[PDB]
């Protein structure tokens, strides 16, 4: 599975730019798929989202009517089309694919990433940990407050973990609070009460060095944790 | 040629002789207390309320 | 005469309204309630019920303004005339639609294959609804209440100057009516006998007499209402001038619109309950 | 000499059912006389699955209870979420003449077979979000007619030539050929601790197998025609079996024999599929007057009816917390009733 | 709405899926099914040639006309667990060998061959799920079959049989027959078709059948039984 995405660069303001995502080694037409930002060191922000079969399209509040986001399904690729770009758009952006049915696992893989630079209700999901140190065998927890209870009434709570590797895309963890995703080792856990979750990890090596955040998914402006960077 | 399946047969039947068979009072009893031990979680035999039906 | 006319027509109105109703009710029932609308022969089926409910639902109306005067209002005027023109030309596009169904059917069972479904139904069922409504659309403007001889009545007021529209509204029931609609229907039919004729099966004497069934009973119910439309057109040009003309006129109005509309209660016992599938649906529904 | 071995075959069975005799000192009818009856069970049609286009043949539930998996003829394997009526899979097969459908406990797997002789065993679990063939088990010289999963990669098929099979998956290959039945194979049942499995066969036979020896242990008659549905007890010390004699019957496998026989003169159709309930109070026996009859498995008495397939209801399950019974005909479609 | 996110992007996963069945379930309905039986060596691999393990499939295209063959000769198991599931096939492709009124089975000399073909025939045609569903009716190895005449009389196979020993009465003969083993000669109809070796009509043969049945079908459906 490759999600290598192309574009970016610089840009004077007031432009326009295309970015293209291109997909091999799955299914495009069943996966829904979505656009996520990184600032040059700041957290993640939804940004655009494409259900399959281009059904349903939906956009972050910041990015509304400037950008349109679509897909080729016959020719396996997302097309993000760009317009009045200003220099809070400066970012790492972020191809990632979910699909949506019972007991799946959403947000699973993230591409690369393209670098572009611009010449110069919702739901808060808060971690206030920002930074805590950490030695190898030890076990240590992350925590993630939210605004309202992610717990809907159907009994899915709706949190997701994802860690974010030194100079690499980030990783699912945890999907819908407890559930571990594919290839993810057994030390990580996740629990949570509705509104405050946290993440344990029993045992660390320096493979699971990184910064940790908490996406939300119960209403559709998604919204990222400010992340939380473990160090040595 | 069909004196080697009659011979299978013969010792299959002769397998199926040397069982040990307990009586049909004993059976019937061990069934019927497996009914009664598990009839309070039957939801077919014993409706649920409503609250924790899935299917509402 | 004139209250003894009266009663009579009350009389066949009341009981073309019920027969009617329950043709087009037990269709509808057994369509849309029962089972499902399997085949776009059901969807167009189910199209006609509609139609010739629609039809049906005017004669109440007519009913009381033949026991007393005109009360209901202008609006509901404009949507009995509605009623009935809407019906009319629904339920003659219908029996042309279903014509060439079947010619599809029958001549070209490849093509029909891939060109007969639910979705080309549908749509085609649309479009003969809007075409009624568009049809209708300039009847209904003339339908005025007014108070004639101290008795309220709701008919197509026509000034000495619209006379013309009148007589074209008369010729559209005519050519897009009957002319357009029956060479469809006419054509359709003639080659669907041609090709059972040459066929190789048992049911294709049982198709040749339903065929032959609608054919005569759709002519012999709506050629004479619209010769004596043509007619009646052709008195009010002034070509056939008579007071024993305009009386047997008016008398061939009447008979010709009773022997016209009884096709609400012929055209479900013809196209439906006759029928081996209706038949059976009406015994599975019977049996439960 | 082959009248000698007759004949010592006629004197094992003989001794067989002397045995059998003196070990009935009494009947499941007696034992249960003086327990109170169920009652009238009245069972409402909660969901209506649509969207199968041909008969449906097949159908199994999944251990969570939520997700179950149906086979129809219109050549597809539907897997639905009970609970809202949604389709999570529609998986196209090659092969559109699927008599059998099966769900692994684990659920990252689901067998089809039918007369491609063919068990093929589909991936739902994959890194590709599609479902992918995982194997296709073949040597069965006739139509699969029920596939059981024991684990990920063990499965056990019934076939039409007179044979049961036990494939491995991860190599493709029949470790152990169950033999002994005369006429083809129609339903197959495995015990709660997956050791024993029940196959009956068209011979009004049941014959009972050690899933790891490989010899049938018991064989069960009394049936007048085909054995269409088995199934185990859930005590794993009995079992249950449909036929076209419109009788069903219940087998004790320690007893060796039958213990009572289902049946009602206004009934005359067969039985296609038999379950029973999480207590093993309630036998739900789907028969072809397009109706499903539940049994008083300790009274022969009629617990209630289930109407409303307007074809033979072919398949029928029952979850594993007993929440809910679904029922499939065919007239393409799945009722789940509770 | 009381549904999720990611609820409601499942209800439009299925929804596509549902979207998706419709689309192949209306591509199945178009297209025509046929069920090919014989009496074991009855000619039955020379036409599946012409026109183009467990059940044997055939997909081949005919004036717009796309058909599926199931050949169901090697199941060799009961008949009756599994001709249910052929239900609603358009047509019975039954194909007869001529050339077996002389020659007998190898199982026992008592029980003749063309026998066997009349008795899968008289069970096929009366079957009760099969009492609407059309059988063509293929006669091959006519050229084997006209040159055995002369040599062996039909009488063998038919010892009632009473008239002239020439090729074309007597495949009148055993096509009446054939024809008279059906029991409901109003619900259904027979095609009886002679082929050989070198035909190349009878695919031809094959598409006006259907094409007969297919009128039948939809005059049914058009509420014109
Ligand atoms: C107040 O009732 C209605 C008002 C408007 C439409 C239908 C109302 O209900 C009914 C219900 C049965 C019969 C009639 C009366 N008729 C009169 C003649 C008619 C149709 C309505 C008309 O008007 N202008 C011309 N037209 C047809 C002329 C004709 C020609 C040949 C044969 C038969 C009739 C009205």
């Amino acid at each position: 599975v490759q999600l290598v995405e192309s574009g970016g660069g610089l840009v004077q303001p007031g432009g326009s730019r295309k970015l293209s995502c291109s997909a091999s080694g799955f299914a495009f037409s069943s996966f829904g798929m979505h656009w996520v930002r990184q600032a040059p060191e700041k957290g993640l922000e939804w940004v655009a989202y494409i259900s399959s079969g281009s059904g349903t399209i939906y956009y972050a509040d910041t990015v509304k009517g400037r950008f349109t986001i679509s897909r080729d399904d016959p020719k396996n690729t997302l097309f993000l089309q760009m317009t009045s770009l200003r220099s809070e758009d400066t970012a790492m952006y972020y191809c990632v694919r979910s699909i949506y049915y019972y007991g799946s696992s959403p947000f699973d893989f993230w591409g690369q990433g393209t670098t572009l630079t611009v010449s110069s209700s919702d739901i808060v999901m808060t971690q206030a940990t920002s930074s805590v140190p950490v030695t190898p065998g030890e076990s240590v927890s992350i925590s993630c407050r939210s605004s309202k209870s992610l717990l809907h009434s159907n009994g899915n709570t709706y949190l997701y973990w994802f860690l974010q590797r030194p100079g690499q895309s980030p990783q699912l963890l945890i999907y819908r609070m407890s559930n571990l995703a594919s290839g993810v080792p057994d030390r990580f856990s996740g629990s949570g009460s509705g509104t405050a979750f946290t993440l344990t990890i029993s045992r660390l090596e320096a493979e699971d060095v990184g910064v940790y955040y908490c996406m939300q998914h119960l209403e559709y402006p998604l919204t990222f944790g400010a992340g939380t960077k473990l160090e040595l | 040629a069909s004196i080697a399946q009659a011979r299978k047969l013969v010792e299959q039947l002769k397998m199926e002789a040397n069982i040990d068979r307990i009586k049909v009072s004993k059976a019937a009893a061990d069934l019927m207390a497996y009914c009664e031990a598990h009839a309070k979680e039957d939801p077919l035999l014993t409706p649920v309320p409503a609250s924790e039906n899935p299917f509402r | 005469i004139q209250t003894n006319g009266k009663l009579l027509l009350a009389v066949f109105y009341c009981l073309l309204f019920v027969f009617s109703l329950l043709g087009n009710s037990l269709v509808i029932l057994v369509l849309v309630v029962c089972k499902k609308l399997r085949s776009i022969t059901d969807v167009y089926l189910l199209n006609l019920a509609l139609s010739d409910l629609l039809f049906v639902f005017s004669f109440p109306f007519q009913t009381y303004y033949l026991l007393d005067q005109w009360v209901f209002g202008t609006v509901m005027c404009k949507v009995v005339s509605g009623f009935y023109y809407i019906g009319f030309y629904s339920s003659m596009f219908f029996i042309t639609l279903m014509s060439v169904d079947r010619y599809l059917a029958v001549v070209h069972a490849v093509y029909a294959l891939k060109v007969r479904t639910i979705r080309m139904g549908t749509t085609l069922c649309l479009a003969v609804w809007l075409t009624a409504i568009m049809a209708t659309i300039p009847l209904l403007v003339f339908y005025q209440v007014a108070s004639e001889d101290g008795v309220l009545q709701c008919y197509s007021f026509y000034n000495q100057q619209t006379l013309k529209w009148k007589i074209f509204t008369n010729f559209k029931m005519n050519i897009l009516g009957l002319l357009i609609p029956f060479t469809i229907f006419m054509f359709c039919y003639i080659k669907i006998l041609h090709q059972l004729k040459r066929c190789q099966n048992h049911n294709k004497t049982k198709a040749i007499r339903l065929v032959l069934i609608v054919v005569i009973a759709s002519l012999l119910f709506w050629v004479p209402f619209n010769v004596v439309l043509f007619l009646t057109s052709l008195h009010s040009m002034h070509i056939l001038d008579g007071c024993s003309i305009s009386q047997q006129l008016t008398y061939a109005t009447h008979v010709t619109e009773i022997i016209s509309f009884t096709h609400c209660c012929v055209n479900p016992v013809i196209y439906a309950f006759v029928g081996e599938k209706f038949k059976k649906h009406l015994s599975e529904i019977f049996q439960k | 000499e082959l009248d000698q071995l007759r004949q010592e075959a006629e004197q094992l069975k003989n001794q067989i059912r002397d045995a059998r005799k003196a070990c009935a000192d009494a009947t499941l009818s007696q034992i249960t006389n003086n327990i109170d009856p169920v009652g009238r069970i009245q069972m409402r049609t909660r969901r209506t699955l649509r969207g199968h286009l041909a008969k449906i043949y097949a159908m199994h539930w999944g251990t969570d209870s939520r997700l179950l998996v149906s086979a129809s003829q219109d050549g597809k394997l539907i897997i639905w979420d009970s609970y809202t009526t949604n389709k999570v899979h529609a998986i196209p097969l090659r092969s559109s003449w699927v008599m059998t459908c099966a769900y692994a406990p684990s659920g990252n797997y689901v067998a089809c077979g039918g007369l491609d002789n063919i068990c093929s065993i589909y991936n739902l679990k994959t890194r590709e979000g599609n479902v992918r063939v995982s194997r296709e088990l073949a040597g069965h010289t006739g139509y699969l007619s029920c596939c059981r999963f024991l684990d990920d990669n063990q499965i056990v098929t019934s076939s039409g030539d007179t044979t049961c099979a036990l494939w491995d998956i991860e190599t493709g290959q029949q470790t152990t050929t169950f033999t002994g039945h005369t006429g083809d194979v129609m339903s197959l049942s495995l015990a709660p601790d997956t050791r024993l499995f029940v196959s009956g066969a068209c011979d009004a036979s049941a014959k009972l197998w050690d899933v790891r020896e490989g010899m049938c242990r018991q064989t069960f008659t009394g049936h007048e025609s085909d054995i269409n549905a088995i199934c185990f007890f859930p005590n794993g010390n009995a079992f249950a079996t449909g036929s076209d004699d419109a009788t069903c019957r219940l087998f004790d496998l320690r007893a060796d024999q039958e213990l009572m026989t289902y049946s009602h003169d206004n009934i005359i159709c067969g039985i296609t599929s038999v379950s029973f309930s999480k207590s093993g109070r309630l036998l739900l026996a789907g028969y072809d007057d397009f109706n499903c009859n539940v049994w008083d498995a300790l009274k022969a008495d009629r617990a209630g009816v289930l109407a409303g397939h307007d074809n033979r209801v072919s398949c029928l399950g029952v979850t594993d917390d007993g929440m809910a019974v679904a029922t499939g005909s065919w007239d393409s479609f799945l009722k789940i009733w509770n | 709405c009381t549904l999720s996110a990611e609820d409601k992007a499942a209800v439009e996963r299925s929804k596509m899926i549902d979207r998706n069945l419709r689309e192949d379930g209306e591509k199945a309905a178009r297209e025509v099914k046929l069920l090919l039986l014989g009496a074991g060596e009855s000619g039955k691999n020379t036409i599946v040639k012409q026109m183009k393990t467990g059940i044997v499939e055939t997909h081949f295209t005919f004036k717009d006309l796309h058909f599926k063959m199931f050949d169901v000769g090697a199941q060799r198991s009961e008949r009756k667990k599994w001709i249910h599931c052929f239900e609603g096939v358009t047509a019975i492709i039954f194909c007869v060998a001529l050339s077996d009124y002389d020659l007998v089975l190898a199982e026992d000399e008592e029980m003749n061959r063309m026998h066997e073909s009349m008795k899968l025939f008289d069970s096929i045609c009366n079957n009760k799920w099969f009492t609407d569903t059309s059988i063509i009716l293929f006669l091959n190895k006519k050229d084997l079959f006209e040159e055995k005449i002369k040599k062996s009389p039909l009488t063998i196979c038919y010892p009632e049989y009473a008239g002239s020993n020439t090729y074309e009465e007597a495949a009148a003969y055993i096509q009446c027959q054939f024809e008279d083993l059906n029991k409901r000669k109003d619900t259904k109809e027979i095609y009886t078709h002679f082929t050989c070796s070198t035909d190349t009509k009878n695919v031809q043969f094959v598409f006006d059948a259907v094409t007969d049945v297919i009128i039948k079908n939809n005059l049914k459906d058009c509420g014109l039984f």
